[PDB]
């Protein structure tokens, strides 16, 4: 992923009043993943026939 | 009167007719499997301490 000149800027502090960056910024990226899966059901009770 | 090798052109054949452009190959090497298994979890009915 690549940053923006506005992020770059953002994250040292010097904003003025009602400017939200006025103190120095920090950034955490987050991924997230969404697969699929199967469930057996069987002998009243759950299992994964491959996990 | 003036004598010298007759210029001869080549001809017949044929560029730029039919593109087909097949030429790629499937297959790519990675990981093999998984050796994951499991099973259908406890089944529990007991209870009256029958010994």
């Amino acid at each position: 992923v690549t940053m923006s000149p506005e992020s770059v800027v953002a994250a040292a502090g010097g904003g003025n009043n009602n400017s939200g960056y006025n103190e120095p910024q920090r950034f955490a990226l987050v991924v997230i993943a969404v697969n699929h899966n199967v469930i057996r059901i069987m002998n009243g009770s759950m299992g994964f026939p491959i996990l | 009167i003036v004598l010298r090798g007759p210029t001869l052109a080549p001809t017949l054949d044929r560029t730029a007719t039919h593109t087909v452009t097949r030429p790629r190959a499937l297959g790519s090497f990675h990981s093999t499997a998984g050796p994951a298994k499991h099973a259908a979890s406890i089944m529990a009915e007991c209870k009256d301490e029958s010994r």
